[PDB]
RNA sequence: CCAGAUCUUAAAGAUCAAAAGGAGCAGGUAUCAAGCACACCUAUAACGGUAGCUCAUAACGCCUUGCUCAACCACACCCC
């Protein structure tokens, strides 16, 4: 997560010449403070490539188009955990979300180095699609709580057996 | 000279399924298969164990197989020979140069 | 046309939704009593992989629960 | 060739080409990059072909 | 002798690609160069309107 | 791929081929959708270690049935 601090000029009044000798009354009114959420964005956005991505002036790589949509992600969750009855973002979300997953998979499948420093700098953990998606009913999780047990103690008696039975056939050898 | 094996298939090239097993990955083998009624070929997807001794296998690989002179087990039948195409690092065998997917990373005409 | 179909298929849905509502408690015996079925099939199913796997009693800890019963 | 094993790959190389996997561990690479579809045929039946003598007194 | 002239044929043809590749990185770095004509071009005009 | 049995003989040729194995092909039914130990490593041919294996391209079940024919597979009262 990111913190943008309040008192910054704004992406487009930045480069501009001239602008630390003009007094508080216009920085104040271009900074953070004056400016809405979407201005925000842009400060995130520009922020976060510079630290992670190779070069910023490329857009069409696949490695900037993964953090624009890390910024949409994240911006999308802010408003889901307040706004938790709204259904037209958490859908926006989600597919946000398969998008990413869609995109790292390309990435990896053709630059495996870039695809780690992503990997790593953004937090993501990518797994692998499981196979063979089924709805886990109850009497399904029921039926292999109990196979998995069962295994467990059958491990128990042969881990047993193979201890106190060969020792008692050892008892006769060593007398 | 008698090292020969009972398998159909002496060298087969297949996808890298899972690493999940000690030392042994599970790849999937792909054969084109003629239907008899449309005379059309598809694809036809088998699974084949393969001993990895240096824990090469990353999944997502494209890996030659090379049929195994004795069976290990009921399964394990066939050994690796090399990594074909490294998952996310693929170099060009004609070039010999670095690349991903269309874009080569290095370019081949710039020597020094 | 092809309301001579939506007739027909009104008329049956009108007669099966005074069927149910004629012998309501007849089908909630029913309901039950496949229930009651239905979750003692499933305790010998579980019941024959202890058994088969060389146990002598259940797993220390298991008590099956009862999935098919009602519930909020 | 019925007990030949073929396997397609897209975009994964910028280059086209074929190899071929040898009994011996022998690899046969060809370059195609513009060489037609005729060309192609040509030169895998001289490469790795057999020769008309060959099949005509099999 | 057919691999010899195999390994051959992929030499021939690999000289031809080095030189087609330098004739395509000739023109990208034209390309380029009126890339960053127009970008700096588009870059001046937004910034007068920022001051 | 083929031990083994037999025949011939200059002990290496041939006839039949168990077991084991797989490029592909192989009845109906998914209202049979999950099977429940079905994997592997080390050295041992123990112990120890890893937690995996098969399956919607049909696993696991159920029903019907000799066959792809110089012939092949199976049974020899019943309890495979
Ligand atoms: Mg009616
Ligand atoms: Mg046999
Ligand atoms: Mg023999
Ligand atoms: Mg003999
Ligand atoms: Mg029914
Ligand atoms: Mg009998």
């Amino acid at each position: 997560q990111d913190d943008p601090p309040p008192s910054m000029l704004l992406l487009d009044y930045q480069n501009v010449p001239g602008i630390h000798k003009v007094d508080d009354v216009v920085k104040r009114l271009l900074s953070l403070e004056m400016a809405n959420q979407k201005e925000k964005l842009k400060i995130k956005k520009m922020q976060l490539m510079n630290k992670v991505l190779e070069n910023p002036e490329d857009t069409s790589s696949l490695e900037a188009r993964i953090v624009a949509l890390t910024v949409k992600i994240r911006n999308y969750e802010e408003h889901m955990q307040k706004h938790r009855k709204d259904k037209a973002h958490k859908r926006f979300l989600l597919m946000s979300i398969d998008q990413r997953k869609k995109m790292l998979k390309n990435l990896r499948e053709t630059n495996y180095a870039v695809f780690e420093k992503i990997c790593k700098e953004l937090g993501i953990e990518y797994t692998f699609p499981p196979p063979y998606h089924r709805k886990a009913h109850r009497r399904w999780v029921t039926k292999k709580a109990l196979c998995t047990q069962v295994f467990r103690e059958v491990q128990k008696l042969k881990k047993q057996k193979r201890a106190l039975r060969a020792a008692a056939v050892a008892a006769h050898k060593q007398g | 000279s008698i090292a020969r094996s009972s398998v159909h298939a002496k060298w087969v090239v297949g996808k890298v399924i899972g690493t999940a097993m000690q030392k042994t990955a599970k790849v999937r083998v792909t054969r084109l298969v003629l239907d008899p009624y449309l005379l059309k070929y598809f694809n036809k997807r088998k699974t084949y164990f393969a001993h990895d001794a240096l824990q090469q296998c990353t999944v997502g690989d494209i890996v030659l197989l090379k049929a195994l002179p004795v069976p290990r087990t009921k399964h394990v039948k066939h050994e690796l020979a090399e990594i074909i195409f490294k998952v996310g690092q693929v170099i060009d065998p004609v070039t010999g140069k670095p690349c991903a997917g269309t874009t080569y990373l290095e370019s081949p005409i710039s020597p020094e | 046309k092809n309301i001579l179909k939506i007739r027909r298929r009104k008329m049956n849905h009108h007669k099966y939704r005074k069927l149910v509502k004629r012998t309501r408690f007849l089908r909630r015996k029913v309901r039950e009593g496949r229930l009651r079925q239905k979750q003692v099939k499933f305790e010998r199913d579980l019941k024959r992989i202890w058994q088969k796997a060389g146990l002598k009693e259940a797993p220390a800890g298991w008590q099956t629960p009862k999935i098919y019963l009602k519930n909020q | 060739n019925p007990w030949v094993q073929i396997t397609m790959f897209k975009n994964m190389t910028p280059s086209p080409f074929l190899r071929f996997y040898l009994d011996s561990g022998e690899q046969v690479l060809v370059d195609v990059e513009s060489k037609s579809n005729k060309e192609i045929v040509e030169h895998i039946r001289k490469i790795l072909g057999k020769n008309e003598e060959t099949l005509e007194k099999e | 002798e057919l691999m010899a002239w195999n390994q051959a044929e992929n030499q021939r043809l690999h000289e031809l690609r080095l030189a087609r590749l330098r004739q395509e990185a000739l023109e990208q770095e034209r390309r380029q160069a009126e890339e960053a004509v127009l970008q700096a071009r588009e870059a001046q005009a937004w910034a007068q309107l920022k001051e």
